[PDB]
C-alpha cells in the first residue's frame, strides 16, 4: 500500500550515513532519505541542506556508475 | 455509592434561563457576581437542582473527612480526576462554578450550613470568598470564579473545610471545558474512618518512550502495519469494570512523532468501545489540541482546544453530535454496539489527547509524556 | 572547569550597543529576526563574543556527548538549573537567546558547525528554527524565541543534536529575568564517557509541610521566637567546601503563612553570605513576588515578579543597588565578610522565593511547595 | 514584646471554641481570638461572621 510521510524530519542528515533515496509526491511532497541500515527520515526537498545530499548522492552514483 | 462516572444529554432549551446561566455563569464574562448570582437567584428558587442538568459529565468520588480539632474543622480534601489538560498560559481563563451543599437535616439544626472551598495550586490558590458568591439557601452556597485553564487539571488539590460534618456533604467544581460541554468534579464526604474511594478514572500516556516513535523502526514489532490497519488495540476497562469495553490504540504514536512514511489512511482510530448495546446513558469523547495554523517561529505559542462529541442510542442505533474545528469524530464501530473514535492522521502531531467518559468509567489518554 | 557559576556586573554602556541588543534581541520586541540579526551582526562581526558581557551571571554544567550512529547524531542535553520560578500563566512572554558554539579548530574539518536546539516542555517542544536565527558564524550560531514565562522553569529540557563532537561544544540560554539581570544557562559538552557534572545549584522548599506554619502553635520548638529574633539558620551551602558560606531563614514561613499574631519586627533576615573578604566578584540576589494590591476576588489573576539586587566589593566594603521596588534588600552582616538578604515581615506572604547567586554557588530559595 | 497580624483567616472559627477576645490596631487593624486551648487567629473585622461571633460572646462579657 501506500505510504507517505506525515512530520519530516527537523535534523539535518550526513550524506556520510544515505544510501538511497525517492522523492514520493503527496499533499506533502517530501525527500525520503534511507539510512546505511534501513531507516526512512523524511526530509524538506526544499531544504538547502536536503538539496546538498540530493545533489552529493546524484553525483556520487554518477562517477560510481560506469 | 460515593463514587462514579454518570453522563447525560443537556438541552439548554429545557433549562430555566440555562441559555443565560451558560453565558453569565459559566462563561468569563463580567468580572462581578451581579450578573450570574441574578439569573441563579431567579432560577435556583424554583428548581433548587437546576444546575445539575447542566453537567454533561459527573465525576464523583468519596473523600473521608478529615478532622482539626483544633480549629473544629471538618475537612474533606481531594484530587479531582480533571478529564484533560486544563491548557497553555497563552489560553484564557474558564469561569468554574463551585458548589458546596448537603442533606437538609430533619430538624434545624442550631449551626447553620457554611462551607469554605479553595483550589490550590502550587503558586497560587484560588479561595472562594464571600465576594465570589453567586446564590446561597440553607444547604448550598455557589461560587463563580475564573481561573486561568492551565491552573485546572492535575495539581490543583480542591479542599473544602467544613465545622460540621453534615451527611451527605459534598463539594463540586462545574468546570466548563467548551462553550458545549460541563464536567463536573465531585467530592462526596465519607466516614472519617474510610479509604479515599475514587472512581474509575484513569490517565494512559499512549505515547510513554516518544524517542521510539521518531521513525518506522519499530512499526512491525510494535504491530503497526498496513495489515493491522494500524491497530495495536489494548484495553483501558479494568477487569471488573463496566459491561462496556473501552480500548486504545498506540499506532496513532507514529502518526504524531515519525519522520518515516507511514501507510496512507484516511482515518485512525484512537479508541473505541464496545457493549454500546446494553448502555443507558450518552458518551462523551473529549479531544485536547493545537492550532499550528498562522504561527510564527519567533513566537511560537499556540492556545491548547477542546472540543467534545456525544454518541447517543435512537431506536438501537447510536449517532455522533459534533462541533466546529474538532479533529475526532465517533462513528459506528463493526455493529452497532461498537463505536470508534476517528481521527486524521495529518491531525496527530496536534492532538495532545482524548478521553472517554461514559457511565462508570472515564480515561483520559494523552499522546504527550510517559506518566 | 566543566560546570560552575560566575557573575560580573553588566554596564550596558561599556558594551558595544548593549542598550539596542537588550532591546531587540533579550526583550520582547519585534516579531521578526531582523532587528535583533541587524544588531547583532554588525556588534558581533567585530567583537565576537560581545554577548558574553550580558550574562550577569552564567551557571554551566557539563553534560556528557549522546551518540546516535544510525543518524550520525551527537546529542547534548541537560535540565538548566533555572534560578528562580519562571512566571504565571498570566506573564507576559520572555525573550531568550540561545547560543550554540565551539572551539575554531586550527585546521579547516570537513563537514561545518550545525547544531539543532530545542527547548522543549511537558506539552510544547520550542524548536529554533532558521525562522529564529539572528546570527551565525563558522563556529556560533544565536537564535531567538519568544516563550510564555511560565515555560521557562524546571522542567523545560534543553536539547542539542550536533553531527561531530565538535570540541568546545556548548549551548547557552541567556534568559533575562529583569531589565538588569540576565542569567545565561550553559550547557558545556564533555566526554561521552564522563559523568554528568552539573553546577552547585540547588533548589530548596523553605517552608515544607505549609500547613505546620499556618499558626504559631510550632514557634518555640522551631527556635522561631523573639527570644531567637525569628532566626533558625541553615547552611545552604555543602560541607566546608566553597570558601563563601550561605545561609537560609526557616522562620520567614511562620510571617509568610501563620494567621496567627506573630513577633514585631521591622525587618526579617531571609539568608546572608558569609566570606566576602575573599569573594573577587559579584553577588547577586533576585527576589521573585506577587504584587499585593489587592484583586478581583472572582478572576484573580495576578503577575508575578522578579527583582535582582546587587552586592559589589569596594575597596573590601560591599555596597548594593537600589532595591527600589523589591521586597528584599541586601546589607552588611556582622563584618564586612558577612551580607544578609532583608525583607518586611509582612511582605512575607507575597514573596514566592529569593535566589543567591555568586562565584561557583547558586540558591534558588522558595517559599512555597513541599519538595 | 508586641505581637502583630501578616494575615487574617480565611476559614471561621466556631464560636463555641474562642475563649477570649480582643482587638489591634495598628498595622493591619484586625481582630484577635484566643481558643479555648490556647492557640490565637487573627480575623478581618469587616467580615460579616466575625462581628456575629464578638456580639454571641459578649453576651457573657
Amino acid at each position: 500500500d501506500k505510504r507517505t510521510c506525515v512530520s519530516l524530519t527537523t535534523q539535518r542528515l550526513p550524506v556520510s550515513r544515505i544510501k538511497t533515496y525517492t522523492i514520493t509526491e503527496g499533499s506533502l511532497r517530501a525527500v525520503i532519505f534511507i539510512t546505511k541500515r534501513g531507516l526512512k527520515v523524511c526530509a524538506d526537498p526544499q531544504a538547502t541542506w536536503v538539496r546538498d545530499v540530493v545533489r552529493s548522492m546524484d553525483r556520487k552514483s554518477n562517477t560510481r556508475n560506469n | 455509592h460515593s463514587s462514579g462516572v454518570s453522563t447525560q444529554s443537556v438541552d439548554l432549551s429545557q433549562i430555566k434561563r440555562g441559555d443565560e446561566i451558560q453565558a453569565h455563569c459559566l462563561t468569563p464574562a463580567e468580572t462581578e457576581v451581579t450578573e450570574c448570582a441574578g439569573i441563579l437567584k431567579d432560577v435556583l428558587s424554583k428548581n433548587l437542582h437546576e444546575l445539575q442538568g447542566l453537567c454533561n459529565v459527573k465525576n464523583k468520588m468519596g473523600v473521608p473527612w478529615v478532622s482539626v480539632e483544633e480549629l473544629g474543622q471538618e475537612i474533606i480534601t481531594g484530587r479531582l480526576p480533571f478529564p484533560s489538560v486544563g491548557g497553555t498560559p497563552v489560553n484564557d481563563l474558564v469561569r468554574v462554578l463551585v458548589v458546596a451543599e448537603s442533606n437538609t437535616p430533619e430538624e434545624t439544626p442550631e449551626e447553620e450550613f457554611y462551607a469554605y472551598v479553595e483550589l490550590q495550586t502550587e503558586l497560587y490558590t484560588f479561595g472562594l470568598s464571600d465576594d465570589n458568591v453567586v446564590f446561597t439557601s440553607d444547604y448550598m452556597t455557589v461560587w463563580m470564579i475564573d481561573i486561568p485553564k492551565s491552573y485546572v487539571d492535575v495539581g490543583m488539590l480542591t479542599r473544602a473545610t467544613f465545622l460540621e460534618q453534615w451527611p451527605g456533604a459534598k463539594v463540586t467544581v462545574m468546570i466548563p471545558y467548551s462553550s458545549t460541554f460541563t464536567w463536573c468534579g465531585e467530592l462526596g464526604a465519607i466516614s472519617e474512618e474510610s479509604a479515599p474511594q475514587p472512581s474509575l478514572s484513569a490517565r494512559s500516556p499512549v505515547c510513554k518512550n516518544s524517542a521510539r516513535y521518531s521513525t518506522s523502526k519499530f512499526c512491525e514489532v510494535d504491530g503497526c502495519t498496513a495489515e493491522t490497519g494500524m491497530e495495536k488495540m489494548s484495553l483501558l476497562t479494568p477487569f471488573g469494570g463496566p459491561p462496556q469495553q473501552a480500548k486504545m490504540n498506540t499506532c496513532p504514536c507514529y502518526y504524531k512523532y515519525s519522520v518515516s512514511p507511514l501507510p496512507a489512511m484516511d482515518h485512525l482510530i484512537l479508541a473505541d468501545l464496545a457493549g454500546l448495546d446494553s448502555l443507558t446513558s450518552p458518551v462523551y469523547v473529549m479531544a485536547a489540541y493545537f492550532d499550528s495554523t498562522h504561527e510564527n517561529p519567533v513566537r511560537p505559542s499556540s492556545k491548547l482546544y477542546h472540543c467534545a462529541l456525544q454518541m447517543t442510542s435512537h431506536d438501537g442505533v447510536w449517532t455522533s453530535t459534533s462541533s466546529e474545528q474538532c479533529p475526532i469524530r465517533l462513528v459506528e464501530g463493526q455493529s452497532q454496539n461498537v463505536l470508534q473514535v476517528r481521527v486524521a492522521p495529518t491531525s496527530m502531531p496536534n492532538l495532545v489527547g482524548v478521553s472517554l467518559m461514559l457511565e462508570g468509567q472515564q480515561y483520559r489518554l494523552e499522546y504527550f509524556g510517559d506518566h
